[PDB]
């Protein structure tokens, strides 16, 4: 039978969030490719170069219009008229709203794309912006992390294929099914944190026993996300605070990228 | 002559475009832009030390690992820590298990479709396919059922009408030369890559926390605590689980991967020929074992003029030679202080002005190691290896060569390493040794644990006045990486990122001389000048990242 | 002639003796012997109906999750619950993924030893092995490379000395007629098998909580939240990771076990001519489709006299018929009250006075169905689902004798199925055909999800006055399955199970007429009283669980 | 290479804890049996039956006589003089306690072995005992669960084999790397009790939402395991709770098989 067909756009991008399907297994990558979607463009696995990748992207944005899902990671670049991003000799922000124009739906995968991410920190050198952002008039679905879960992006396609719609979203249109719930209101070392057992320091006697994170900077009070379910890389066991480190924010504006390592969350 | 643009290159990380003026169908001049800038130093500065590794990993998602290990090192030069040994072995673990994921994902996934025709694989007789390999490999998964089963998921995507990323494709080229059964063993071999990169990334989750960008680091050591008798640590169950995947690593490599690279070689012997990037080669040790920052597993070294017999080891991430002579302009990049800078007095500022062919035509800076030009990566890895005496090296680099003798009745001599194909042996050979640096590391851990020391960190102080510079050096897969950078009053006031792609793609520099992409393009044969494909066998051979390039 | 004890028979569940007369160099009369007992009927009395089935699951560890179900829908049919149609769904694609692990471990790790002498396989030629196979198999591991590194697995464990629980062994037995080739295939897919099986139970285990002894059940349904949309439930995630196993395994079920089925019986011809244990055959229906406990996707019903043709069908766990034929003696077991019981009026009270040929010899049960002796289990199965002309069940038989008649020129008729090997291919058609089981359920669970319904649960009430009696069957792996509950007073006043391995290995009856295991060893030729192997193959058919059979 | 000897000897047992090394990937059954350990006796295994199994038995408690692991699954029956399992025509407890005379180590595997289990509930028809207390003179490492996770097991015998002595054990003789901590004490729905954001029947819209399980009768504030952390079958997210279910307390004596599903437990 035809599979459902993919645009995938990078514009600022580290490739993380491309590298991220690598380690999935439901599907695995070769399985998304042969199998569940056509991937009609993707710049890191296309046989075709140059001229001939950008003719296949056209061919595909004719044939498949209002069918497809355009995906994005990396910031948008706004400073200086596009320039800091460019693509065939045009800046990147035309290419991402061509090819807005045509989708059947809209993913931005990664906090880059969903709000500007690590590329906007700071004093913003290349004024980085996120996909919401360059597209006012159209729903974009967010999909942050740094990079997420893969299944959090596969799940959400799985949806919109399997049952015909996205699947609900909160209020910054992120599922609610991976980003639903603060990291503290279901983590495992909440009652460390409430009988007061904390580690002070990486290698003390609390932090050897698996002791509460918060005096290290935990950000999990002040992040939504599954990473303590869900976990990373399908082997059990595996996220930032059960190998020993607090959580960072790296999902939620104002956190990740901005606060220090150490520096204390807020508590509701 | 006629003047050609690549852009986008793809089957690379990032954003690309090579340029080529072309005489009677062969390159005589060719120019590399990184097309894409964030601005990363800039946005680490007038933070805490500490903060910065979490930042400036995110310089590059394909080699995650390697720029949150270069800032930690960094600091730790600055700050004057000497790192726990078992922090160490853990450092070492996840980059050796990265650095294979990342070798194979490029043979593969990255560059086997320049050189290997989906299309002639649907000819393939998968008996005579399986019959080549008998006493050529010993690998399981080479009977003609897998090549059939294969063969049949190539038919059914052709026959859907939807070939997506296999689309408009250089299938016919005349310089594609494998016959159709050799076609089909690659493409089963690709597949089966994405199983053995799928471990190598389960080894390097057990001990970051996840991956991509890996979480467990620390100025001053690793987050991992050691305690065998502890629930919800690094216990003895957790170390077994890691060392379950570290075993399914070995075998692929060596009667696969190890394998294809000599095949390749043996039908594609004129790539031996072409493709020279320079005549200086750079690269630094790597593995460190003591307690103080030393006593490498893999040495370092500089070579001038492609005369291993006479180079210059490099023992000590501290050498005054190695930091003395790093320098990068920006004569013909996007940036306004041109004249050559060492990093700890780097500057950023951009100047964008459009393309010229004479003026500034990138992103990427220029650098040099006391004025030269230098090619950093496997190519160079190997070579210093080779000048070291270093027996591993050479028995490895052998094993490739009895394949390819099979195959052609030839050996191959080391002046015909400074190549295209060169390059790609020096990458199968260096992820062939790593399997042995994670046995040796495993079992360091194991060990020491055993001993009594389950020490993981050095708590950090931090003077709130003074100024102070550090740098961190690694040998990534890219090749050597450097981080440097300056404290003042307590936060950094300079950070700059020498990242090996930035050596090999950087443009032409303040003395207009010419670095190892554009090099290694001039003589270069096209035969379509619409559909360059041999323009993009040498560029990929290098492995191009260009937000590692640029940052 | 003299009398020989077989104690304890290994490569089954739980403790059993086997006593046998030999005359003439064939077994005369035999005897079957539970020698273990805990009484888990005892231990389930007095306890609310709700909480039986975590108890009584802990009968069987092998057999894990049947007894489980079976509580479940006996306390559902005392209360008249209507189970909803996603709790359906998920029990039955538990009982599937968890009937697979168990067929695939009883042919490789369990009997495949009583066939496959591991000596001869280092005489083998890894070639010769692999070229047996070509078109009679497309498995993608049937390789000379494979079977070379699998030979090499062989000679280290021998060059050890450690031979362990492979030592003493009947290798050179002139009962063992493999060559040397075939010996070798069989380990190979004795070691792949394991991979396959632990896939099985992944599937288990997301619906379960775990296995062994799954903990997702309730009387009313089941403890899975169904919720797309949740964090931390069974969201569509959650659904595509399950789906993602059931995928992997019908490769080995159809291109290794059921090939390996055929090629058995090809070498070994004469087993198709001794082992039938009975003349009459029971199975029940199962995996109910409905919202009313029914429609289930596999048939049962009763075979009098091996007449296919006059069968009685069963459609109905409800079935009166059914529900009034079942009775348990204990005249030859070591309990007080000998006369027929039914188990809704069963008594369990030991008895214990030692051996007597004549008198008790076994903690097992005798039971009867109106007062005739019956064998349960695959070949039950199979010939049932043949006289009720199900078309999936002919085709799966027919791929099996189609291989036969490649290897041999031989057919096999259904006369030839009341056999040590009839009870073998039973047993592997019902693996196969439960994969579109797996596959069926999948579908049907997605598509209603996507209807709205998430419903998963009826909290019951229980009245805390009236006497109330319920009885759950279930078509468990080894055969039919039946618990039978009581209620008075809100609380269990009576628990009978009457569990697969109870029919078949239960010993002389009230009238003193023979049980399948005991009938079946008659005529079963003994070349070496001391090394009984011929004994130890017809019992091992049955697949026998001592704790199902005695609890 | 020679490798360390096992017997293994099953009493009242049943063959659950044998089928949870089938479950096993560090390391695999295969992998076990044929480079960890030498099993020497095991009757779910093992190709020789009968007298010549018998036979092998003598010779390995002789041959490794004082260098031998011994493991037991299931209770031990001592009403009526044993008969209630009777192997070769002895008494199970007859062939534990030879057995035991030669041992380097000994270990209950399972709550049956480590402190009497199901087999040993309610009236007790078959006067059912720990493997401890039939060896009184000895100590016996306790793993208990019905079954434990596989691992639990595997790395007790890997620290024995690695370093040459048992992990460290607690006051019941539990590994403290497994049972070091009660369930509760380390639980992701913590936040949720916390909260009084509880479930109070299976399929309604708190337990829809993952919420706390303690008014279904969640047992985990009265025992101690490792359910929540190491969880079950290494796929990750797997154990009781996380599908839905309240832990039984079926690790911890008095608790599983003599409290009801839906009784409350004592909170600390
Ligand atoms: S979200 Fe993170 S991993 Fe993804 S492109 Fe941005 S920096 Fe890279
Ligand atoms: S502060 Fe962090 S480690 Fe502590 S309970 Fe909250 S999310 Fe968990
Ligand atoms: S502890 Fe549980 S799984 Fe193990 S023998 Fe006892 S009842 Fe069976
Ligand atoms: S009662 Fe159970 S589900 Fe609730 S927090 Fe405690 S252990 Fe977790
Ligand atoms: N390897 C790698 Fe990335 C590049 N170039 C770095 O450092
Ligand atoms: N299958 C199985 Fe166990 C037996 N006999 C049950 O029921
Ligand atoms: S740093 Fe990111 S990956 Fe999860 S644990 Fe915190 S949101
Ligand atoms: S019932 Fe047992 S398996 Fe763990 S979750 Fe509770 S101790
Ligand atoms: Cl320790
Ligand atoms: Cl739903
Ligand atoms: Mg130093
Ligand atoms: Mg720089
Ligand atoms: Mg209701
Ligand atoms: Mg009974
Ligand atoms: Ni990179």
């Amino acid at each position: 039978p035809q599979r459902p067909p993919v645009i995938w756009i990078g514009a600022q991008e580290c490739t993380g969030c491309t590298e991220s399907l690598l380690r999935a297994t439901h599907p695995t990558v070769e399985n998304l490719v042969l199998e569940t979607i056509s991937l009609e463009y993707h710049e890191v696995l296309s046989a075709a170069f140059g001229h001939q990748v950008e003719e296949n992207k056209h061919n595909a944005l004719e044939k498949y219009k209002g069918q497809y899902v355009l995906v994005v990671d990396g910031s948008i670049p706004l400073k200086d008229n596009g320039i800091y991003c460019m693509v065939a000799g045009e800046p990147i922000v035309d290419h991402i709203r061509k090819a807005a124009e045509g989708a059947a739906a809209i993913i931005a995968i990664g906090s880059c794309s969903a709000w500007g991410g690590v590329a906007a920190a700071g004093v913003n050198p290349t004024g980085a912006v996120s996909l919401q952002e360059v597209l006012p008039g159209k729903t974009v679905i967010n999909i942050p992390g740094c990079p997420p879960n893969p299944h959090n992006f596969l799940a959400t396609v799985a949806h919109i294929i399997t049952y015909g719609k996205p699947p609900k979203l909160d209020d910054k249109n992120r599922p609610t099914f991976a980003y639903g719930r603060l990291i503290h209101e279901h983590c495992e070392r909440r009652p460390h944190f409430d009988a007061g057992r904390f580690a002070k320091e990486f290698g003390d006697e609390g932090h050897r026993e698996g002791w509460c994170l918060y005096h290290l900077g935990c950000k999990g009070p002040e992040t939504y996300g599954n990473c303590s379910t869900l976990q990373f890389c399908d082997v059990g066991g595996v996220w930032p605070v059960a190998i020993g480190h607090p959580c960072y924010g790296c999902n939620e504006e104002g956190i990740g990228f901005h606060k220090g390592i150490h520096q204390l969350a807020n508590v509701e | 002559s006629q003047r050609i643009t690549i852009d986008p290159v793809t089957r690379i990380e990032g954003h690309l475009r090579i340029d080529c003026e072309i005489e009677n169908g062969v390159v005589s001049k060719a120019w590399a832009s990184g097309t894409m800038w964030r601005g990363m130093e800039e946005i680490v500065k007038n933070r805490d030390p500490r903060d910065a590794w979490m930042i400036v990993q995110r310089i590059c998602g394909v080699c995650t690992t390697t720029h949150a290990l270069s800032s930690v090192r960094a600091a730790e030069s600055a700050l004057n820590i000497d790192v726990p040994v078992n922090a160490q072995y853990i450092r070492n673990i996840i980059l050796a298990a990265h650095t294979t994921h990342d070798h194979i994902v490029h043979f593969y996934q990255l560059s086997a479709l320049d050189w290997v025709d989906i299309t002639s694989a649907l000819q393939a007789d998968p008996t005579k396919a399986s019959e080549m390999l008998k006493g050529v490999s010993t690998w399981h998964l080479n009977s003609p059922e897998e090549f059939t089963k294969v063969q049949n998921k190539i038919k059914d995507l052709v026959a859907s009408g939807q070939l997506g990323i296999f689309a408009n494709g250089y299938w016919g080229h005349p310089a594609m030369k494998l016959p159709p059964e050799v076609n089909l063993i690659a493409v089963a071999h690709y597949l089966q890559a994405l199983e053995c990169q799928r471990d190598a990334n389960r080894v390097v989750a057990l001990l970051g926390g996840k991956t991509p960008h890996i979480q467990n680091l620390a100025v001053g050591g690793v987050a991992n605590p050691i305690n065998l008798d502890g629930l919800g640590v690094l216990n003895l169950e957790r170390l077994m689980y890691i060392k379950s995947f570290i075993d399914k690593l070995s075998d692929f490599v060596e009667q696969v991967y190890k394998v294809d690279t000599a095949v390749i070689a043996a039908f594609y012997p004129e790539w031996l020929t072409r493709g020279k990037g320079a005549v200086n080669y750079l690269s630094v040790p790597e593995f460190p074992t003591d307690s103080k920052n030393g006593s490498f597993l893999f040495p370092g070294g500089y070579i001038e003029n492609a005369d291993l017999s006479s180079y210059r080891p490099i023992t000590s991430h501290s050498d005054e030679y190695l930091i003395k002579g790093i320098q990068e302009s920006a004569k013909h990049s996007w940036y306004k202080d041109e004249a050559p800078q060492a990093p700890w007095e780097g500057t950023t500022i951009p100047a964008y002005d459009g393309w010229s062919d004479d003026g500034k035509y990138s992103w990427v800076k220029s650098p040099t190691f006391y004025g030269k030009t230098v090619e950093v990566g496997p190519l160079a890895n190997m070579l210093v290896k080779l000048a070291a005496g270093r027996e591993s090296t050479q028995n490895k680099l052998n094993e490739i060569v009895a394949i390819y003798q099979k195959l052609t009745g030839n050996t191959l001599e080391v002046a015909q390493l400074h190549s295209t194909l060169g390059r790609i042996i020096g990458r199968t050979v260096h992820c062939c040794e790593l399997q042995d640096i994670l046995q040796n590391q495993y079992s360091a851990l194991i060990t020491n644990i055993g001993k009594g020391d389950h020490t993981t960190f050095v708590k950090p102080n931090i003077p709130a006045t003074g100024e102070f510079k550090g740098v961190g050096f690694l040998e990534a897969p890219k090749g050597m990486l450097s981080h440097w950078m300056v404290i003042k009053d307590g936060i950094i006031s300079n950070y700059q990122a020498v990242v090996p792609s930035t050596w090999n793609s950087g443009p032409r520099n303040f003395n207009d001389d010419v670095g190892p992409y554009e090099q290694s393009l001039v003589g270069t044969p096209v035969a379509d000048p619409n559909k360059p494909l041999e323009v993009v066998r040498t560029i990929h051979s290098f492995d191009p990242c260009m937000a590692c390039a640029v940052h």
